[PDB]
DNA sequence: GGGGTTTTGGGG
DNA sequence: GGGGTTTTGGCG
DNA sequence: GGGGTTTTGGGG
């Protein structure tokens, strides 16, 4: 039994080809989480790991409407309750986005959240980046392994085996090792991208814009 | 500079004091706020190293050293227990019953590290020789001076350190927790275990497979840059780990930025006994093979003992730099790790072909013996951490006509169209090789631009 | 000059 | 000091 | 006081 709500959610999303509709329904309940940081990075925890929630322009306007005396960028150490949310997979540059792995990211799309101002939460372990977890990184590698294997078994055909003579009697034979490089898929670039999941799309606000909207 | 022994330093002077000591423990240097870095360590010397032994339990006694700095680079990175540190201008005080030496490096204090063994850890990793036996391999500030009179202190403390580590555990049982009791700890704890395996999880992370005296196996992530000295078969002490309650598929230890992984000097009695006592375990691997999806990595092969000391080469270097790198161009034999994405030919029955040593041609045995000597002609399409993101797959051959890799499958070549037993064993090995989380550790020989497997055998 | 530190104004 | 950063958010 | 430095006698 997974104790980390975030880990269980994000894990099922990946184990279900990024199809949020295929993830258990008994997991799509409101999320009460602690706000570890709010700027420059808004990070929330579930008692074990921290993730970066992505707010829609609607979600914030609603917030600012029901809570005029509350600035989001100042919710650090405070608790919030995400009533309406969704999860989707996105392709990113993990070299720049620390909340991702292997150029893949599972995003927590927040549609509506309520700030339970001044609610003290139970003592927990120090929260760690879910995308740095051993099991979760492995879960993601499994995901890519499957997509890679399917592409390779579709792209590679005809058993083009190196002719045995090339490796036999190679006394007077010299070759370049790049002769062993085989393309994994029909991908356009030098990066594998032949995935079957349909990359989710949803406009989200940059934590910086919400900072200006509350303090130019 | 006048050097004082730990137990004799003044607790009332509050004046800057200096000393030479042996490091037995240390956190990694870590940031505390917007302007401060800290490194805490445990030190001992001929006058302070063991608690009143009678009802003490041969527990180690020691002083603590806390170094403060404004920059990460002004603090010592301790990779190994047993080495020596020289401190200048430290203030001593009693902190909860023990002698605490404090030194602000950002002010007037300084430190210097001296290798107890021939080479420092970093020098061993780079196969470098030490300038001399009186040269600090690391130190704070731009200069370090060693006066002629110090040489005796250093030489003697080294001799003492070796006698100490060879006679006592140094890291006594009260300084760590048995892995099989890790889940009973309230917070963090320390570990002393043997590294059974170093699995490259990705470009910046190693996954260590650990096993301690209690027989429990745990995994933990070890950043490559932070801990470049991790080696299979070696015993280390891990300063500060927590039990991961969220890992259900396998036992995992969580490390923090201040956590440290430390090896022992050659003379360590504890390290020697543990290297011999703790034996490799494959129970986790055997169990994982029964699952459709294992979150645990499984190295399916082992290389001949004569290669165990051979360094590994990534697929990136092997296929993308072996024709342009001076060092790679001079070698014909390499060791590497990878996972198999696909195996050709697809029909396992065609893995063994008849070979004619006169025409250098091979053929299908579906027509029987009329093709010559039986050999394996298998082509693995592989990938690894270094090439994980690119759109490539690489060819690794298993062509045994000349004897290279003949015993890879623990199955002598034979007509798979007729020998059901041989066919079935190979079909099972095939499912294992292409299964997620299965990896291969192998030595390869470069021949006419291609890499052929040799001196490597499946162990499952 | 400026740190840390305590010398709290002044050495070399 | 047996600890919790980040222009470093996969040495810190 | 004492570093490293240049301020080369004096701030906070
Ligand atoms: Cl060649
Ligand atoms: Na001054
Ligand atoms: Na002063
Ligand atoms: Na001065
Ligand atoms: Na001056």
């Amino acid at each position: 039994q997974q104790q980390s709500a975030f880990k269980q959610l994000y894990t099922e999303l990946f184990n279900n080809e990024g199809d949020f509709s295929k993830v258990s329904s008994n997991l799509k309940k409101p999320l009460k989480c602690y706000v570890k940081e709010s700027y420059p990075h808004f990070l929330v925890t579930d008692g074990y790991f921290f993730v970066a929630p992505y707010f829609t322009k609607e979600a914030v306007n609603e917030f600012h409407a029901k809570f005029p005396n509350v600035n989001i960028v100042d919710l650090t150490d405070k608790v919030i309750v995400i009533n309406n949310w969704s999860l989707e997979l996105r392709r990113v540059n993990s070299a720049e986005v620390f909340t991702s792995y292997a150029n893949l990211e599972a995003r927590l799309i927040v549609h509506s959240f309520k700030p339970n101002l001044q609610e003290r939460l139970n003592p927990t372990r120090y929260p760690v980046n879910l995308f740095r977890d051993d099991e979760f990184k492995t879960t993601i590698q499994h995901f890519r392994h499957t997509a890679l294997q399917a592409a390779i078994n579709k792209t590679v055909k005809g058993d083009n085996l190196v002719d045995i003579s090339k490796v036999a009697d190679a006394a007077g034979k010299k070759g370049k090792v790049d002769a062993g490089i085989v393309k994994a898929s029909a991908s356009k670039g030098d990066e594998f991208s032949d995935f079957s999941f349909k990359e989710g799309n949803t406009a989200t606000l940059k934590i910086a814009d919400i900072f200006v909207q509350e303090k130019g | 500079y006048e050097y004082v022994e730990l137990a004799k330093a003044s607790l009332t002077s509050a004046q800057p004091q200096h000393f030479y000591a042996v490091v037995i423990d240390a956190t990694f240097p870590y940031k505390t706020n917007q302007e401060r870095y800290i490194c805490s360590l445990k030190i001992v010397d001929p006058t302070l190293y063991l608690k009143q032994q009678k009802g003490a339990g041969d527990a180690s006694d020691y002083a603590t050293l806390v170094l403060y700095a404004k920059r990460f680079e002004d603090l010592p990175i301790i990779h190994r227990a047993g080495d020596i540190i020289r401190v200048h201008r430290a203030t001593l005080r009693l902190y909860n019953g023990q002698r605490q030496f404090n030194a602000n490096v950002f002010y007037s204090s300084s430190w210097a590290l001296f290798s107890t063994d021939k080479r420092s850890v970093t020098q061993e990793i780079n196969n470098q020789d030490a300038v001399s036996d009186t040269t600090p391999f690391s130190f704070s500030s731009k200069h370090a001076t060693i006066e002629k009179n110090e040489i005796s202190i250093l030489q003697n403390l080294r001799k003492w350190a070796n006698q100490y580590f060879s006679s006592y555990s140094v890291i006594s049982s009260d300084m760590y927790t048995a892995l099989n009791k890790a889940q009973a700890q309230k917070g963090d704890f320390d570990v002393v275990a043997k590294i059974l395996q170093v699995h490259e999880l990705d470009e910046y992370t190693n996954e260590l497979k650990l096993k301690d005296a209690s027989g429990q196996v745990f995994y933990t992530l070890s950043l490559k840059l932070k801990f470049p000295h991790v080696r299979t078969g070696e015993v280390v002490r891990i300063r500060s780990a927590t039990y991961d309650e969220t890992s259900t598929q396998k036992k995992v230890l969580i490390l923090s930025h201040y956590s440290n992984i430390i090896t022992f000097i050659q003379s360590s009695k504890l390290a020697k006994e543990l290297r011999a006592k703790i034996q490799d375990d494959h129970s986790v691997e055997v169990a994982s093979l029964k699952k459709n999806v294992s979150l645990n990595a499984v190295v399916l092969t082992e290389v001949d003992k004569k290669h165990a000391a051979l360094p590994s080469t990534s697929l990136q270097d092997l296929f993308h730099h072996a024709d342009s790198d001076k060092e790679l161009q001079a070698q014909d034999t390499f060791r590497t790790q990878f996972y198999v994405t696909k195996i050709e030919p697809s029909d396992v029955k065609e893995w063994v072909k008849g070979y004619d040593r006169k025409t250098k041609k091979s053929s299908s045995l579906k027509g029987a013996s009329g093709k010559g000597d039986n050999i394996f002609q298998v082509q693995f399409l592989v990938k690894d951490a270094s090439t994980q993101l690119n759109n490539n797959t690489y060819r690794v051959l298993l062509y045994t006509q000349d004897g290279l890799g003949a015993n890879f499958f623990n199955v002598k070549a034979d007509n798979l169209h007729k020998n059901a037993d041989a066919r079935k064993k190979l079909e099972d090995s095939a499912e294992l090789l292409t299964k997620f989380n299965s990896y291969v550790d192998a030595v390869v020989e470069r021949r006419n631009g291609f890499y052929l497997i040799k001196d490597t055998k499946l162990i499952y």
